[PDB]
């Protein structure tokens, strides 16, 4: 039932390595049985029911069963489970390529769209047909046989290269050893949490909860330098080899399909449409940010020169890679009176979660309830049920996986586990999502205390979760967050705006010790500090966007050299010689290839919606909130991103709000 | 899956 929850979450998280392998073979056999049956149909015998409906039914059945197999590699604490899950992902990704390139299927869906009366089927079904045919041409199914075979074998090679690229980074266990003196300025609650060695030193890993505090707060330059070198040389050997194969393969496939570059090939499926639009966007934004970057670099150099003189260090007259975050942190403290280590005392994780849940309850008309004795993949994971406040309809469930551990995905991500689409029997499947982050653990007898940047990350990822939960479509391939890549960051970045509002922040904060609120003056300073370091922080994202475009545009380019080029020309902070940042650039292998610009691209849309609608009429207005759910989240991928933006804004978007929020124009 | 900025 749409108003119940029992039995609607069919996910199991107690699979052994052997069961993962057995289930993978069973899923492939049963799924191939459906594609074979459709392929055996006479071309003049195909109908909506025996062809379109049959393929739609197997897509939802397959994607849900696939989740139980390919998700544990990201979260399971058992390394053998993670390894079996990775092997299942490799095998199922090759199987996905085989089925996607069946000419008999492509021939029959093409014949269905040409013969059936499109006017008498739902618009999302017409979208299913045209997108399916478009995907077929993007797989070369309209091309001769031997070029299809060449594309297939290359796509199979690329799927394993991408999986290995991220597997290497996920299982890396690099660590460094530092003495207490070498960890100067770092607080005791951080130091007293590290493992000690036989020489009374401390082991520090390259995980974010270790790397970031060292780079932001450690006053020993050599300590920051050794960490930056290790962080930007993770998997240097093996992942450079992967890039040296993956990037030419992407180019050669795009050429066979008729595109000049891989960047052109992927841009066609995004709202930006073309690479020349991306270049003009990044290049014009870079020029507007140039004066801010110069002023910020000047101030940082003055900070470093004074500290070197005070601490008696050598001064090299430049901003090294291992200096940037450290002096950006000082800029925040000095110019805006923001001490992140003091401010986190007001963000205990339970208060932040409570206020985050209450924000969506009041704004989007939803109800949240934590499930007790939930079936989860790790003891620290919690499960929540989402209902529509007015009707009681059970929209979905989401898991919260908030703390780091061995073998867990290091970054911050949202995972779609069940699509909120229609089932073969006509009923609606309950959507399921998982929020996976690595927040500071409880230490020193205190609850987990989140820095404001961790609260913003929490809100960012929860925006993805609610997009997955609120989206309801007929077909699984349009469900949840299956929108354009340069559009999927709109709901995530939209929610971040609620951590930069005074009244909202007052509701999210409560001192862990005496329950007192953040002082009014400090709240005003926190909100006004939103643009601190924005020049170099944004220019760094432009560097990443430019490197991503270039590595998928020019063919015979050294990725490390191309990164170093844009670091000097755009950011003004040289890349450390000997490092290879692109070899750690997981986005290049995680579906963001040629599309990393999408973060900045999405921010223009989210800022326009927040300023023009929410801020103009109250950012807690439930009427504007419900309009946002129905027009932006609920359609999922069943509508074009620009169409949903136009429905919400009632006009075309522009950069006025985006530029105004950056202190530009 | 969906990722945050690097
Ligand atoms: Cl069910
Ligand atoms: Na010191
Ligand atoms: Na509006
Ligand atoms: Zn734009
Ligand atoms: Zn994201």
């Amino acid at each position: 039932s749409s108003y119940t929850v029992a039995g609607r979450n069919v996910l199991r998280w107690d699979l052994s390595p052997e069961q993962i392998k057995t289930r993978t073979e069973e899923l492939i056999v049963q799924t191939k049985q459906v594609y074979d049956a459709v392929g055996m149909l006479g071309i003049e015998e195909v109908t909506y029911e025996n062809c379109l409906q049959a393929l739609a039914d197997v897509e939802v059945k397959y994607i849900v069963e696939r989740t139980m197999l390919d998700f544990p590699q990201h979260v399971s604490s058992d390394k053998e489970v993670r390894a079996a899950s990775t092997e299942a992902d490799k095998r199922l990704s090759r199987f996905d390529i085989e089925m996607s390139m069946r000419g008999d299927i492509f021939e029959r869906i093409v014949h269905l769209q040409e013969t059936c009366d499109l006017g008498k089927i739902k618009p999302e079904a017409r979208r299913y047909l045209e997108k399916s045919i478009k995907m077929g041409k993007r797989n070369g199914l309209h091309l001769p046989e031997q070029v299809q075979n060449e594309i297939k074998s290359m796509k199979k090679r690329m799927s394993e290269l991408c999986i290995d690229f991220n597997k290497n980074l996920n299982e890396d266990d690099t660590f460094l050893v530092f003495s207490k003196a070498e960890l100067g300025a770092l607080p005791d609650d951080f130091i007293d949490s590290l493992e000690k060695t036989d020489d009374d030193k401390y082991k520090i890993t390259l995980k974010y909860p270790h790397y970031f505090p060292v780079m932001k707060k450690c006053c020993i330059p050599e300590t920051r330098r050794r960490m930056e070198m290790a962080f930007n040389t993770r998997c240097k050997e093996e992942n450079t080899i992967i890039l040296q194969q993956l990037l030419p393969l992407r180019t050669k496939v795009a050429k066979l399909l008729g595109y000049s570059t891989h960047a052109d090939f992927v841009l066609e499926m995004n709202t930006a449409k073309s690479t020349s639009r991306v270049t003009a966007f990044l290049d014009d934004l870079s020029q507007k940010l140039k004066p801010l970057g110069e002023a910020e670099r000047e101030f940082i150099l003055n900070l470093k020169k004074k500290e070197c003189k005070d601490r008696g260090f050598e001064y090299d007259g430049k901003i090294n890679a291992w200096d940037l975050y450290y002096y950006m942190t000082q800029t925040e403290e000095l110019k805006y009176s923001i001490d992140q280590e003091f401010l986190k005392e007001y963000f205990p994780i339970e208060v932040v979660t409570e206020g985050l849940l209450n924000t969506y309850q009041e704004l989007l008309g939803l109800s949240f309830e934590q499930m007790t004795d939930a079936h989860v993949w790790n003891k620290s994971v919690t499960l929540y049920t989402v209902k529509d406040k007015a009707t009681g309809e059970v929209l979905g469930q989401f898991y919260l996986d908030l703390y780091p551990r061995e073998g867990k995905y290091n970054h911050a991500a949202c995972f779609g586990l069940q699509p909120g689409c229609l089932l073969p029997d006509g009923s609606r499947m309950m959507a399921v999502a998982a929020l996976v982050v690595n927040f500071s653990q409880p230490v020193a007898g205190r609850p987990s205390l989140l820095r404001h940047d961790e609260v913003r990350t929490y809100f960012h990822e929860f925006g993805h979760v609610m997009h997955q939960i609120c989206a309801q479509t007929d077909f699984a391939r349009f469900s949840g967050t299956n929108v354009e890549t340069d559009f999927v960051e709109v709901p995530s970045q939209m929610l971040e705006n609620w951590v930069w509002d005074v009244d909202s922040l007052r509701r999210l904060s409560k001192h862990y010790k005496d329950g007192s609120p953040i002082a009014d003056d400090l709240l005003e300073k926190l909100v006004a500090s939103r643009l601190v370091n924005t020049g170099l922080l944004t220019l760094r994202q432009i560097v990443l966007s430019k490197v991503d475009q270039s590595l998928h545009t020019n063919t015979s380019l050294d990725a490390a050299s191309e990164y170093a080029k844009y670091c000097s020309e755009i950011l003004g902070v040289a890349a450390t010689p000997g490092t290879n940042m692109p070899a750690t650039f997981g986005h290049l292998a995680g579906g963001y290839d040629g599309q990393y610009y999408g973060y900045l691209w999405s921010e223009v849309f989210s800022m326009d919606m927040f300023y023009s609608c929410f801020k103009k009429e109250g950012i807690m207005n439930p009427e504007v909130g419900m309009k946002y759910r129905n027009l932006i989240l609920k359609p999922g991928g069943s509508l074009d991103g620009m169409d949903m933006l136009h429905n919400f804004l009632k006009r075309e978007p522009n950069q006025k709000a985006f530029l105004m929020s950056r202190g530009l124009h | 899956f969906l990722r945050r900025i690097r």
